[PDB]
């Protein structure tokens, strides 16, 4: 998500007018923040990927 | 251990070998799609923030 810089000044006529000028300006500093972590479940490993991983473990022995 | 190379470093090696200069072009093509979406979400959240301030 592109970061939001703090509300510069309360007041819509002037401060928010120049806050859109700043944040949305052609020349601006679009800093990034991450979203909060979404609960990813583990992907099930395909059987062929397990006949690749197991063949290396057998090469240990 | 930090000696173990991270996925980004392995992908960096892969990129170098398989496409040294075309990586920048792909960054540009994908950027066009990411920035437009993130700017849309930025403008929607900013409107939401001004609205919530007004409701306050």
């Amino acid at each position: 998500r592109i970061a939001l810089p703090a509300p510069r000044g309360s007041g819509t006529a002037s401060d928010d007018e120049f806050e859109n000028l700043r944040i949305k300006g052609p020349n601006a500093v679009q800093l990034v923040k991450t979203t909060p972590l979404k609960p990813s479940p583990l992907p099930v490993i395909p059987d062929t990927i397990k006949e690749v991983i197991y063949d290396m473990l057998n090469a240990l022995a | 251990l930090s000696s173990i190379p991270t996925a980004l470093t392995r992908w960096t090696e892969e990129c170098k070998v398989l496409d040294a200069e075309s990586m920048h072009d792909c960054v540009s093509v994908v950027k066009v799609s990411i920035v437009n979406h993130l700017e849309f979400l930025r403008d929607e959240e900013l409107e939401e923030r001004r609205e919530k301030r007004r409701k306050q």
